[PDB]
């Protein structure tokens, strides 16, 4: 049902509410764009090149997880080759973290000051989020409260 | 290029293979290089120089210890190299003697004293 | 077999979640089954990025 | 033009001097491999980490030979 699997795909990406002619026109954009590439390298390596860029900017264990799944997905190759193409298109606690004070046999470390320095940035981002909200909540409504009479109002636009 | 694609050329130079063949080693090279990217010791080419002379003198090769001093100046004469400490720190490590204790002698500073 | 092809499809969602791909659960089974036909995946990367483009012009 | 050819000369010089320091130190590197390790060290990378890798891939190419 390859002629239908493109028809069901065009429904999901259609945002819910003419919804009867847009699907007819969006199926054109699906075909008008599918045959441009057709007119005109291993698989796991492309993940590692993205695994590297993970570890550099921190978040090591997540990168050790991305490789943990592709190792069990072996025991389909063309599917992961599609996900690596859309890697950047997406939209933008645990106390048993470092916590040298809990464990069975925790090894000697001495002060770190590189875990407490990335434990105050975990808090500084919190107070900087709940402050942009109050900057994006008093702005979205004062831009309407003070304007020309009848701009932001939809009933006056009739 | 980027360091991630560049690390794979290295695994194809040392091991003679194609990138579709050798992918277990390149999985081990991303593990070590990554999470160990930032330099850990204060960088100075002076200290690394006085350790490549001290090493070529120790092999009774006192003539090449004074030739390196003339090759290390030319590097500064041309000026296309930004980090001269790194490439010497590496060339010294891969050095083999054609034919003990190191907590007594001069070691690089730790960078832990500073608030990195 | 449907128990196996469910697990193999469930693991594949996570590697598409941490890779920050916008594919939700429904569009994934559509694309997995469509890639399972034999279409070249280098082209599917363009239709999804364009369907999402013309979708934004409406809003 | 000219400033794009004067840079290709000042790089073939330095890549020829670093090959001299490489042989008097008896590193097993050659002119092709050494140009990879220089590029990496320009972006900023731990030479204590990068040299552990080369000391390993050269240590595994023998188990296969």
């Amino acid at each position: 049902s390859i002629t239908q699997l493109f028809d069901d795909l065009c429904e999901a990406l259609l945002p819910a509410a003419n919804r009867k002619r847009a699907k007819r026109s969006l199926k054109k954009v699906a075909y008008n764009a599918l045959f441009t590439n057709l007119f005109q390298l291993p698989a796991r390596n492309k993940i590692l090149m993205l695994s590297f860029d993970l570890r550099v900017g921190g978040l090591g264990p997540k990168a050790d997880r991305l490789e943990e799944l592709v190792e069990e997905l072996e025991a389909v190759g063309s599917v992961l080759d599609l996900l690596v193409q859309l890697a950047g298109s997406g939209p933008p606690r645990d106390y048993f973290l470092n916590n040298k004070h809990v464990g069975r046999n925790v090894p000697y470390s001495g002060y770190d000051c590189d875990d407490l320095s990335v434990f105050e940035m975990d808090v500084q981002s919190l107070i900087s989020r709940e402050e942009c909200l109050c900057h994006s909540m008093i702005q979205e409504t004062l831009q309407v409260m003070e304007a020309a009479p009848g701009t932001g109002l939809p009933t006056v636009g009739l | 290029k980027s360091p991630n694609v560049l690390l794979q050329n290295l695994c194809c130079r040392i091991l003679g293979r194609s990138e579709a063949d050798v992918a277990q080693q390149f999985q081990y090279a991303v593990r070590v290089i990554g999470s160990n990217f930032a330099p850990t010791v204060e960088r100075d080419e002076f200290l690394v120089a006085e350790k490549i002379k001290k090493e070529l003198i120790r092999q009774r090769r006192e003539a090449d210890a004074a030739l390196f001093s003339e090759l290390h100046r030319k590097l500064h004469s041309q000026g296309v190299l930004k980090n001269k400490w790194s490439i010497l720190y590496l060339l010294l490590s891969l050095s083999e003697d054609p034919r003990s204790y190191a907590t007594l002698f001069a070691q690089a500073l730790p960078r832990d004293a500073h608030s990195t | 077999n449907l128990n196996a092809v469910r697990e193999t499809m469930d693991v594949l969602l996570e590697i598409s979640r941490i890779l920050n791909t916008g594919l939700d659960m429904e569009t994934l089974s559509i694309c997995v089954r469509l890639c399972e036909q034999g279409i070249n995946p280098e082209a599917l990367s363009s239709v999804i990025k364009e369907l999402r483009k013309a979708t934004e012009a409406l809003k």
